[PDB]
């Protein structure tokens, strides 16, 4: 097929064609010009006299005279398979790499199709990271979706590899099958350059989680709709691998700030009426379409767990891309710039980082019966001494009553002996043993929050 | 009745063609699969399709078919205890129809057509019926469910059935006009269910909660509003406050909320026990969940349909109460839609008629006497999301100068662990001058004076934190930090609830009240105390602190006797120094 | 004092540009429209 030709536009990433209605709307494009190179496209806005397409890499080079667009599919489908599962793809899908494409076992689409309320069930199970600033306070159960609000050079691709390195269900606290369950990483970037991507690399290839791991590469130099399209390529094979073959999947979707932006670019040069401070109306719609795709379902037992890393563009909370994303997800980790200037690692601020399926996944009976009580004590005496702090610098550190300085000081080892961890792998029990040692340096019944039993059997 | 094919697909909204005699805003069938939609235009032949469905691979040329009827439900036995779509398709049914996720094109009923109903008699063939009056009764699982005549329908009752056992088809009265009525009728949902007149709401919304309680109450016809950041509790306080109300039927629509969100609701309502009868909680609910990668129309098609069942409901004769969750989707949606038609927008984008359709929505909420001589109450709780937390858009400016209490959520309170989360000098009520005489006849007798001198003392406090902050709060006299400390008492011991507990989750007024009395004796003879001249450190060690402190962990049986107890030895210890 | 003054004035510097951008993006908004609506006399 060679048909459709007539184009009478370009400019940027639209194209225009002449009467074509066939073209079904949001299809599959292919634009061979004069010389025989072929790109890609996408049919927006179809319509009884023109119809916009939606280049893909670029529009050098094509002339008004000698150009054609033909139609591939009617709508976008992923070939997806098992033997997909030590490869390394690109963008679109094809495979850089040294091996020819694979052969397809189904053809889904990548588009959607959302799971019904009435075919989940409530995330409970308890996955362990190690990090005793997330096991401790912050908790992080399989089935929920959970960002990383990094920064500018604050490292979150350390904090990426260390969780899913050292990544561990603990089936002997609560009663299971006690050795059934590894992870399947699905690792799916979207403009990282090339100091980043080597980064990645060396570390999964040290730790051999490699062969056990799909992988979508949209480094810096490419066109910017494909990282449009990417990460629906991820959650399409994610989600097969999890509901079709019992899985547990572990997306790690790195740089949502690139995807807003082709998704800004896009949307300024349809001329979309800006939303709020630049990008476009329909963004919530968009982030909601792509993070809703991991969660768990009843009958079947495999499970999608996120972590969009994101980088909150100038520190602002109030950006609208962190703003809808926490809207959206449940939960946050966020790090901490002043932290990271005095050498803490991992310099998560306790603070403003919640986790909601926490209440669910972690009591009595599931890791231990005295966890959320240490978690609100914890937090309160850290408010407390973040609050004397100021005090302190309105005042003076002499003119202080006896237990400010008390609460200081537990503030003070807090940020250095409970956050501050190196790269070493902890224990639920040896995180709640440092957090009892902590709470003991505060004096008897000035702890409202836990209750008189564990007051006595710990301290 | 009117056939046209597409012209302009595009996004969510198409154009089609050939369409002279369309109504304004009834409800077409677009595609060659049937993807109902909506007029929202008239431009010389053509019209504007609102597809509330995916749109993604169809094609031009394919036909549209009015319908010429505009977006109604059902009305009925069968609704209570089931979940339901956007435009009232049963999820339990999509789902044992099609298998684990939501396709596109599925026709199912929303009332069941095949259970079998006890109907009563309640007329006698010959007798006069007009519109809103009684005609029977079918048992659902604990209520009285009646059936009623459709407004706008009179004449004279020639012949009904005895009872028996039939389905919601066979029609139960025969007019003698000829016209039939079947055990439901349908009723377009952008309307309002007709009353008799309006009364002046003169009773509490018990709630469980202290600080929406004895601090900033609501009637039981009322508004409210919950706004606030994300990472606040607009979710959590609104399934406090519907597992833990006074009400009789519970409506709960969500317009863009997650899906673990609603199926947390799903698992868990039907184990607990309703605080009236005994029943499992679950046989009160009608929940309308719409998620957030549903389509996007169906966002204000569920705030509709939600608040038509409610006032079917309270015609019916029960006090229901709505809860609208984050209407600013809603808002967000018209903003999307308005993008499409490609207008001339107000600042931000919302359309020029956002107000009007909030205060619409907001104005068929109140105590009534409708039809039949009886009583309903329709409360409606609808949380806010700001875009960035401040109460200076337009969706957070508009629902106020509407609505009755405003209870504003903080966010360093959030994060301090402080739950809930409810900033005690933003917020307000406007509902605590009628219920005066209510509170004087079922809890007390100087309940408002309590309440009156706690208010006062907590924003009285308010400035001398002010001086605290500016010089430090160790400058100040002995009577200024005994201030202080009894407000940081207060709020910590009377406004902090933690919903996770087993017994500190519903807090009843004569509890609350208590737990006033005591605060305020201990302050009053702490003043005392301090004028006589023995030191606050003192004052604070006294462990009558603590024992007011933890009063309450207890259960609600043994209050009466441990509040007597603490009165005393407070009255008692504060005097022996 | 002089330094929240100084913050409040770059504040209000910068929640006043971003108001001209609006007007500017209205003014285009309506002038499509109204070389739409020049093309709309029937079809
Ligand atoms: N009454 C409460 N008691 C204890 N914790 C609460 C209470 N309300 C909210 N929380 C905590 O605050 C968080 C708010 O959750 P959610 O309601 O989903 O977000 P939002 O409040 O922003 O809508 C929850 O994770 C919960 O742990």
């Amino acid at each position: 097929k060679k048909e459709y030709t007539g184009i009478t536009y370009i400019s940027g990433p639209l194209l225009f064609v002449e009467n074509a209605k066939d073209l079904a709307y949001g299809a599959i494009v292919d634009i061979k010009d004069g010389t025989g190179r072929v790109r890609g496209g996408q049919v927006i806005e179809v319509s009884e006299e023109y119809a916009v397409i939606q280049v893909f890499e670029e529009t050098t080079g094509l002339d008004l005279a000698t150009t054609s667009v033909s139609l591939v599919e009617d709508v976008a489908r992923l070939g997806v398979s098992k033997e997909m599962l030590g490869r390394r793809f690109n963008g679109i899908g094809k495979p850089i790499d040294g091996l020819p494409p694979i052969t397809p076992e189904k053809r889904l689409p990548i588009t959607g199709l959302p799971l019904n309320p009435v075919a989940r069930r409530k995330p409970e199970q308890f996955i362990q990271t190690g990090i005793s600033t997330i096991d401790v306070m912050n908790t992080l159960v399989r089935g929920q979706k959970l960002p990383i609000f990094s920064g500018s050079g604050l490292p979150a691709n350390e904090i990426a590899a260390q969780i899913a390195r050292q990544a561990t269900v603990r089936p002997d606290l609560s009663g299971e099958g006690e050795k059934e369950e590894p992870f399947a990483v699905v690792f799916a970037a979207m403009g990282i350059t090339q100091r980043e991507l080597s980064y990645f690399i060396q570390e999964f290839e040290r730790t051999g989680a490699l062969s056990r791991s799909v992988l979508f590469l949209n480094k810096a130099d490419d066109p910017t709709i494909e990282r449009i399209l990417t990460p629906r390529m991820a959650l399409t094979v994610a989600e097969y691998l999890a509901f079709e073959h019992d899985y547990h999947v572990l997306v790690i979707l790195t740089d949502m700030t690139n995807y807003c932006e082709a998704l800004r670019e896009i949307g300024a040069a349809r001329e979309e009426i800006p939303g709020r401070r630049g990008y476009p109306g329909y963004m919530y719609t968009d982030l909601a379409t792509i993070y809703e795709r991991a969660g768990v379902v009843e009958g079947k037992k495999g499970s999608v767990t996120q972590i969009p890393i994101l980088s909150m563009p100038d520190d602002d909370r109030t950006h609208p891309i962190p703003d809808l994303t926490g809207y959206i997800t449940e939960g946050q980790i966020q790090l901490s710039r002043e932290l990271h200037r005095k050498g803490i690692y991992p310099p998560i601020d306790p603070l403003p980082s919640l986790s909601r399926l926490m209440n669910n996944g972690v009591g009595k009976g599931k890791t231990r019966e005295d966890h959320k009580q240490v978690s609100d004590q914890l937090y309160s005496a850290y408010a407390n001494g973040v609050d004397i702090r100021k005090l302190v610098a309105i005042i003076g550190e002499d003119a202080l009553t006896e237990n400010d300085r008390r609460y200081l000081q537990f503030a003070d080892a807090f940020e250095r002996f409970f956050i501050n961890q190196g790269q070493q792998n902890r224990s639920i029990e040896e995180s709640l043993q440092i957090a009892w040692a902590l709470l003991s340096m505060l004096p008897q019944g000035e702890l409202k929050r836990i209750s008189k039993d564990h007051i006595g059997k710990y301290y | 009745m009117i056939q046209g094919v597409i012209q302009k697909i595009a996004g969510p909204a198409v154009i089609a063609k050939g369409m002279l005699g369309a109504r304004m805003y009834d409800i077409c069938k677009v595609g060659e699969e049937g993807l109902v939609g909506e007029i929202i235009r008239l431009d010389g032949d053509t019209a504007f399709v609102q597809v509330y469905e995916d749109t993604s691979g169809l094609k031009v040329g394919e036909p549209v078919v009015s319908t010429g009827l505009p977006l109604a439900v059902e009305l009925g036995p069968g609704m209570l205890n089931g979940i339901y779509d956007g435009i009232q398709r049963p999820l339990e049914r999509i789902r044992e129809k099609t298998g684990i996720y939501i396709t596109r094109g599925v026709v199912v009923h929303a009332l069941d057509r095949e259970k079998k109903w006890a109907w009563t008699p309640m007329v006698k063939p010959g007798d006069e019926v007009r519109g809103g009056m009684v005609l029977g009764t079918v048992p659902e699982f604990g209520f009285t469910h009646k059936i009623l005549v459709p407004p706008d329908v009179r004449g004279r009752v020639k012949e009904v059935k005895p009872a028996g056992e039939y389905t919601v088809e066979e029609p139960v009265v025969v007019l003698e006009d000829g016209t039939e009525l079947k055990m439901y009728h349908t009723w377009p949902v952008r309307r309002a269910r007709p009353v008799q007149r309006k009364l002046d709401p003169n009773t509490p919304f018990l709630t469980g909660m202290r600080i929406l309680d004895v601090l900033f109450p609501v009637a039981m016809g009322g508004t409210a509003a919950i706004p606030g950041p994300f990472g606040s509790g607009k979710t959590v306080t609104q399934q406090s406050l519907a597992k833990w109300s006074n009400a009789d039927v519970v409506v709960y629509v969500g317009c863009g909320e997650r899906g673990n969100e609603m199926t947390d609701v799903l698992v868990e309502f039907p184990e607990l026990t309703d605080p009236k009868t005994g029943g499992p909680l679950m046989h009160r609910t009608v929940l309308i969940a719409n998620t957030s990668n549903m389509p996007v129309a169906a966002r204000e098609a569920s705030i509709y349909v939600g608040v038509t069942i409610a006032e079917y409901f309270r015609d019916q004769g029960f006090s229901v109460a709505l809860m609208a969750d984050s209407t600013s989707r809603w808002a967000e949606a018209l903003r999307e839609i308005s993008s499409r038609l490609e207008e001339m927008p107000a600042e931000e984008g919302y359309p020029p008629y956002l107000a009007a359709r909030l205060a619409a929505f907001y104005e068929r909420a109140g105590k009534v006497i409708t039809l039949g001589g009886e009583e309903g109450a329709v409360t409606i709780v609808g949380a806010v999301s700001p875009p960035g937390g401040d109460m200076s858009e337009p969706v957070t400016q508009s629902t106020l100068r509407i609505v009755g209490a405003f209870w504003r959520l903080d966010a360093s309170l959030a994060f301090r662990r402080h739950f809930p989360a409810i900033n005690w000098n933003g917020s307000y009520s406007l509902f605590t001058s009628a219920l005066d005489p209510w509170y004087r006849e079922n809890v007390a007798e100087d309940y408002p004076e309590l309440r009156d001198a706690i208010s006062e003392l907590l924003q009285r406090e308010a400035g001398l934190q002010e001086i605290v902050q500016l010089v430090g709060p160790d400058a100040l006299q002995d009577a200024e930090r005994l201030v202080i400390e009894v407000g940081r008492i207060i709020r910590e011991d009377f406004l902090q609830q933690n919903a996770y507990h087993e017994v500190d989750a519903y807090c009843s007024m004569k509890k609350a009240y208590g737990i006033m009395k005591m605060i305020l004796a201990f302050y009053k003879e702490a003043e005392a105390a301090i004028k006589r001249g023995v030191s606050i450190d003192e004052i604070l060690q006294l462990p009558v602190l603590e024992r007011i402190g933890r009063a309450r962990y207890v259960s609600e049986e043994e209050f009466p006797a441990y509040f007597e107890e603490a009165m005393k030895e407070i009255q008692g210890a504060f005097k022996a120094l | 004092i002089p330094g929240i003054r100084a913050q409040i004035r770059f504040i209000q510097q910068v929640l006043e540009q971003r108001e001209r951008e609006d007007t500017f993006r209205l003014k285009r908004i309506k002038g499509k429209i109204e070389a739409r609506e020049a093309e709309e006399e029937g079809g």
